[PDB]
RNA sequence: UACCUGGUUGAUCCUGCCAGUAGCAUAUGCUUGUCUCAAAGAUUAAGCCAUGCAUGUCUAAGUACGCACGGCCGGUACAGUGAAACUGCGAAUGGCUCAUUAAAUCAGUUAUGGUUCCUUUGGUCGCUACUUGGAUAACUGUGGUAAUUCUAGAGCUAAUACAUGCCGACGGCGCUGACUCCCUUUGUGUGGGAUGCGUGCAUUUAUCAGAUCAAAACCAACCCGGUCGCGGCUUUGGUGACUCUAGAUAACCUCGGGCCGAUCGCAGCCCUCCGUGGCGGCGACGACCCAUUCGAACGUCUGCCCUAUCAACUUUCGAUGGUAGUCGCCGUGCCUACCAUGGUGACCACGGGUGACGGGGAAUCAGGGUUCGAUUCCGGAGAGGGAGCCUGAGAAACGGCUACCACAUCCAAGGAAGGCAGCAGGCGCGCAAAUUACCCACUC
RNA sequence: GCUGCAGUUAAAAAGCUCGUAGUUGGAUCUUGUGGAGGGUUCCCCGCCCCUUGCCUCUCGGCGCCGGCCCGAAGCGUUUACUUUGAAAAAAUUAGAGUGUUCAAAGCAGGCCCGAGCCGCCUGGAUACCGCAGCUAGGAAUAAUGGAAUAGGACCGCGGUUCUAUUUUGUUGG
RNA sequence: UCGCUACUACCGAUUGGAUGGUUUAGUGAGGCCCUCGGAUCGGCCCGCCGGGGUCCCUGGCGGAGCGCUGA
């Protein structure tokens, strides 16, 4: 039967972009309901002891989240399997460092430290605007935010860059031809580059293109665009290598001439 | 025209009132009754004749409650006895792969055509879209009807 | 019951179709001979992992340049 | 119980199916409310979700309202006449949405009364006189032409509606299905709908 | 590795099949040293089942007068450990099997602008009060029956159980209009105005508005540049598309049957000042609605094994459609009333069979194909057969309840109790399938 | 036996013709040069009439010294076909990297200081995923269509009619 | 053709037997809904006692309509 909602998660079912091995045992941890879905999410579980190593078996997680260590955006969570996601800015006190979710180019999370006078502000995308009670208008981000009285030019898929202590919009990006964009779905995952195009089916899944800083264009759907910059100049730090997608055949040459055998 | 009820109720368009005021046009004049239509987006052009007429239907995509939304197809009519609601086929080719042929078949759909369109004749084309569920087997409504296609509906001086 | 195992497995050598046959019996007892080995099966392990490059090699080389 | 399934009835080309699995909850029934006229008796029931749900029984007052002015009262209800789908509901008198039913309309009368500083429908002037006189002539003077004569040019009850009250009962719909919501709403008869109403009533009763 | 070989004749050439040959998976026979993996009551009987076990749960933070243990003597909210018991939550996931089921289930593709959503995350939280009511369990004591996780009577007492109900801060505005104040008696041009009713969000019905468009000429009142007839001006948000969102008006209101805190734990302060008036921090809990999340539900296009010794089927016992309702979470003959006579078929309808649960996949494989998929991942369906329902956000739930059918247990013959297609184990069935072991250390 | 069998005599062409569905259908409706990549003509531009085929605009950026020039909006009569993009669970399959002591497997592992480095490097690819639906180029082959008792285009004009809401400041006639 | 021995299916008096499913006619357990019903348990209205105040308010005992009202 189902009758109600599950609440197990099945080892081979899992995301693959987790990482996880195949013969540890039949579950995986079932990332809690949260503002992030499912399958773009990434449990504090597997980023404490898959990643960087601190813990070693589950009860190790639970007891380092008891001691209130971890910080997702300011506040301080407990529950181990709460669901991080992308533009989401961990800090761990009691070591002083910090880290940003994003995608490395092979299309899925690492490690990521970022510096203490920049993990105070993060970036969201909108996802609606509506005109509330009395006539105050509201927005919802990708992480399920609400803000309330925003800047009357804010519109759909442009950018925010909010504060972890007040919320309150501070700068916003706009959706247009010549930015730059981060691609956060489908075959092209964690690629960067300037939007120059989008056509418009109405109705259907209107299409937008790119154009990587090495003539490289890839389409992509408009819902999974994510404008990370004003144009050639993102506000954000990046990750090595910086979303360029290089093939299989210039991967082997950069193995082999820097022989990345050992340390 | 001016007659129009003939089942056991009243039949009015709602989000229209008849109001009752300043009475003097002389001799003759306004029915007393404005219409209401709307748009359907994606191109399709209203029919004047739904603006203009003056009929009732829940179902119209013109003028009462329905909103196009899916899917859009288009096949040709080859039964109209059911009131208001038309039957058309669509043909097309299955492969079976084995060998490295087509197979012909077919499927009949029930649609529904409202009264603004009224000089429709088995043998046309009809571009139909997606509705709600309007009946048991009736998921479709015309949009746009089109005798495009040779063997027309009148001979060659239009 | 679901179950935290492999079930992967792979044969590694095929038998020859003519069982009895003179032409290979005498080459195959030669090759045993030459290189001390145990069983025939020895042998056709390695007959194995050479026809089975043999079809990577066939399928490139059937590719265009 | 009784069920709203698809699937226990036959497809377009005449065909049986063969029964896909038990009843299931969310395919649930319940028997109809059949309000009467009467002291309220109003139930409740837990429907999908928490949610209550308002089923009547035995209602007796409806919020109907007079589009032309604009007015709504609270009033008492008196009988149904005229059932526009089954006819065995009028014999019955049971009350369901869109239903033709005949109201008091006295409200409707003190408020016109006493904007428009005019009588509705009277028999005499004798019993005008005693009491309610000294609402439609007062000590005012400025504000008794400043104001009523914006309230002149206006006073036109129709024929039809004008021909009702001296009986003091008014025709009226219900828009709203008192078995889920607990109440019988609606509007007030007027224009082409009322002589619609009324040649069907005279046609077929009687 | 894109392959053949024996057999009709006195001999020959053919058609043609039977036999050999290699893999695979179930059974079985003979034999067995090492070491790493690891399938295993599917086939027959979705047949029947002795015993044990498989679902419980307490923090600084709902309720502590068990003396049960307890310390420095005191509960003077009251310490502290805390059995039990009320309260909350979970029990709807997981596990097992494959009987049913052929446009069904299922897959890819799309839609909810036609719906519901415990929880998490973010919004939202101002139209006797220094704190109300009566009544239960554990506990004390008396009991009944052969018997059960059976329960009766009496004596006490809690709340985040149950049930009532304030204070603050309204100074709001609209409609009303006794009046009074100037110029026109009036009408019409003036400004105040006490007295009165409604005046948070949500629910139900009805109405209103939801603007800009291309220019001129005569008549009345008229803004402004300024005077006793001219040039110059106008107002949320969104969609491909709304009877959307927001706004205005007149009302309506669920009580015993919507909301705006009579709850709980750590850590502190100011006193026209001496503990009261006052105010400052951090949480736990609950809660209306909106969004988000995990879903769920219904719907669109295309896709199925064998059968003509199944050629016409479907319909007042709804069959296809229209109008109005009932019902339901919403769309819908889903169901009722009236009306029309329709819908499907040689492109195989409808009926029948399947040792048929669908798919991801498995075996063999030059190229094409043939056969298999009960079986660890995903979807569905069912707990002996059929049926009905309680509680809940979620069940037509069987480790829940009620009744009939078939079985079966206990008896003092009055009555009571039951469901291994969970894990082991047993009978039966058969060619055919393991121990009534150990443990929450790993994954969750 | 689609690739791929057979029907005179070995098993086998209805006794004979007509005929609706089904399957199959004749020919025909535009070519050379100046530059570019590849040679010694021929295969991104425009030229014999055409070359993305035009239009006419309007609102917003790109130019020159207002005036004039070119990108976008309409799509070209419709399909099938072919090519490219998008979007598609993992495990299994093919495939990359890695001495499990080799292999089947697994997703790991590799480096130097004796500890005094309180560490460092790097991986966890990629391909496939029929049909049906979505998206943009090509126009050979195959369906399909335009005016024959006509109606195409130029602001060409007369008759006749409904009607839009702007400006003359607004409000009203 | 007749005659022998083994095996396989066919027809058929019995109007076979059993099993399962259909189905007209009649009955119909049990739950849900509705209209009733009212076992029983309360509160406010009149005395005596204790508190306040000028006979009323509280707490208790008893009794009269138990009147009304609630579950
Ligand atoms: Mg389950
Ligand atoms: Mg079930
Ligand atoms: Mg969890
Ligand atoms: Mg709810
Ligand atoms: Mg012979
Ligand atoms: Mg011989
Ligand atoms: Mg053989
Ligand atoms: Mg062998
Ligand atoms: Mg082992
Ligand atoms: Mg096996
Ligand atoms: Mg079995
Ligand atoms: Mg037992
Ligand atoms: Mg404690
Ligand atoms: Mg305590
Ligand atoms: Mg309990
Ligand atoms: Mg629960
Ligand atoms: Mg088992
Ligand atoms: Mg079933
Ligand atoms: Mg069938
Ligand atoms: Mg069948
Ligand atoms: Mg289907
Ligand atoms: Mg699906
Ligand atoms: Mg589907
Ligand atoms: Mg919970
Ligand atoms: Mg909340
Ligand atoms: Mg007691
Ligand atoms: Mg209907
Ligand atoms: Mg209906
Ligand atoms: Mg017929
Ligand atoms: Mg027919
Ligand atoms: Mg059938
Ligand atoms: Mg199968
Ligand atoms: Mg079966
Ligand atoms: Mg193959
Ligand atoms: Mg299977
Ligand atoms: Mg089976
Ligand atoms: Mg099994
Ligand atoms: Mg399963
Ligand atoms: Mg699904
Ligand atoms: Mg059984
Ligand atoms: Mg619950
Ligand atoms: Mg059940
Ligand atoms: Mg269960
Ligand atoms: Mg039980
Ligand atoms: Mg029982
Ligand atoms: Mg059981
Ligand atoms: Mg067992
Ligand atoms: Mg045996
Ligand atoms: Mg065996
Ligand atoms: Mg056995
Ligand atoms: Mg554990
Ligand atoms: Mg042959
Ligand atoms: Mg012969
Ligand atoms: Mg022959
Ligand atoms: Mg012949
Ligand atoms: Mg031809
Ligand atoms: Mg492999
Ligand atoms: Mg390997
Ligand atoms: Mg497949
Ligand atoms: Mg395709
Ligand atoms: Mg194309
Ligand atoms: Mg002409
Ligand atoms: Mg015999
Ligand atoms: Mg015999
Ligand atoms: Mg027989
Ligand atoms: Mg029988
Ligand atoms: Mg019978
Ligand atoms: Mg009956
Ligand atoms: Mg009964
Ligand atoms: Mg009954
Ligand atoms: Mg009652
Ligand atoms: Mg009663």
């Amino acid at each position: 039967m189902a009758r109600g909602p599950k609440k197990h998660l099945k080892r081979v079912a899992a995301p693959k972009h987790w990482m996880l091995d195949k013969l540890t045992s039949v579950f995986a941890p079932r990332p809690s309901t949260g503002p992030h879905k499912l399958r773009e999410c990434l449990p504090l579980i597997i980023f404490l002891r898959n990643k960087l190593k601190y813990a070693l078996t589950g009860d190790e997680v639970k007891k380092i989240c008891m001691q209130r260590f971890i910080k997702i955006d300011g506040k301080v969570r407990a529950d181990i399997t709460y669901p991080a996601g992308f533009m989401d800015v961990i800090s761990i006190d009691k070591t002083g460092e910090n880290f940003r979710l994003i995608y490395d180019t092979k299309g899925r999370f690492a490690v990521h430290r970022i510096t203490p006078e920049e993990a105070k502000y993060k970036l969201c995308k909108v996802r609606k605007i509506f005109v509330g009670t009395k006539g105050i208008p509201h927005l919802v981000t990708h992480d399920a935010r609400t803000i309330r009285y925003p800047d009357p030019l804010i519109k759909m898929n442009d950018t925010i860059q909010i504060d972890l202590e007040t919320g309150k919009i501070t700068d916003f990006i706009k959706f247009d031809t010549g930015n730059l964009c981060m691609v956060t779905g489908g075959a092209n995952l964690g690629r960067i580059g300037v939007i120059t195009n989008r056509e418009r089916h109405p109705g259907s899944f209107d299409v937008v293109h790119v154009k990587d800083a090495n003539g490289n264009s890839f389409a992509t759907r408009l819902s999974n665009i994510f404008v990370i910059g004003k144009g050639n100049k993102p506000w954000i730090s990046l990750p090595r290598g910086k979303g360029i997608r290089l093939t299989i055949a210039e991967e082997r040459d950069k193995r082999l001439a820097a022989k990345q055998s050992s340390g | 025209m001016a007659d129009i009820q003939t089942e056991r109720a009243y039949q009015k368009q709602p989000t229209i009132f008849q109001n009752k005021k300043r009475v003097l046009l002389g001799e003759t004049g306004k029915e007393k009754l404005p219409r209401y239509y709307k748009n359907i987006g994606l191109g399709f052009k209203t029919p004047k004749e739904a603006i203009e007429g003056t009929y009732i239907d829940k179902k119209c995509p013109f003028t009462g409650n329905v909103s196009i939304r899916g899917r859009i197809l288009s096949g040709v009519v080859t039964k109209m006895k059911m009131q208001r609601t038309i039957v058309i086929r669509r043909d097309y080719l299955h492969y079976i792969r084995k060998y490295n042929r087509f197979e012909k078949r077919h499927k009949n759909m029930s649609v529904h055509l409202s009264p603004c369109f009224r000089d429709v004749q088995i043998g046309d084309i009809v571009t139909v879209g997606e509705c709600r569920p309007l009946s048991k087997t009736v998921r479709f409504n015309v949009l746009k009807v089109t005798k495009a296609a040779g063997t027309k509906k009148q001979f060659q001086k239009f | 019951m679901p179950v935290a195992r492999s079930w992967v497995c792979r044969k590694t050598y095929v038998t020859p179709r003519r069982p009895f046959e003179k032409s290979r019996l005498d080459q195959e007892l030669k090759l045993i001979g030459e290189y001390g080995l145990r069983n025939k099966r020895e042998v056709w392990r390695v007959k194995f992992t050479l026809a089975k490059i043999r079809k990577a090699a066939r399928e490139l080389l059937t590719l265009d340049e | 119980g009784i069920s709203r399934d698809n699937w226990h009835k036959r497809r377009k080309t005449g065909g049986k199916r063969k029964p896909y699995h038990k009843k299931r909850k969310y395919e649930l029934g319940r028997p109809a409310a059949n309000t009467k006229i009467g002291p309220r008796r109003i139930h409740t029931v837990g429907v999908r979700g928490g949610n209550k749900k308002y089923r009547a029984l035995r209602l007796d007052v409806g919020n109907f309202s007079w589009g032309s002015e604009c007015c709504t009262r609270k009033t008492r209800i008196i009988d149904v006449v005229y059932n526009a789908s089954n006819n065995e509901l009028v014999r019955t008198k049971t009350l369901v949405k869109n239903c033709i039913v005949l109201i008091d309309s006295t409200p409707y009368r003190q408020w016109y009364e006493s904007h428009y500083a005019l009588p509705l429908g009277r028999k005499k002037g004798a019993k005008l006189t005693p009491e309610e006189e000294e609402i439609l002539n007062k000590k005012r003077s400025k504000k008794i032409q400043k104001k009523y004569d914006e309230r002149k040019k206006n006073a036109k009850i129709s024929s039809l509606l004008e021909e009702q009250f001296q009986q003091g009962k008014l025709l009226a719909c219900i828009a709203s299905r008192p078995g889920q919501c607990g109440r019988a709403d609606g509007y007030v008869l007027e224009g082409k709908e009322l002589e619609f109403y009324l040649r069907k009533i005279k046609a077929r009763k009687g």
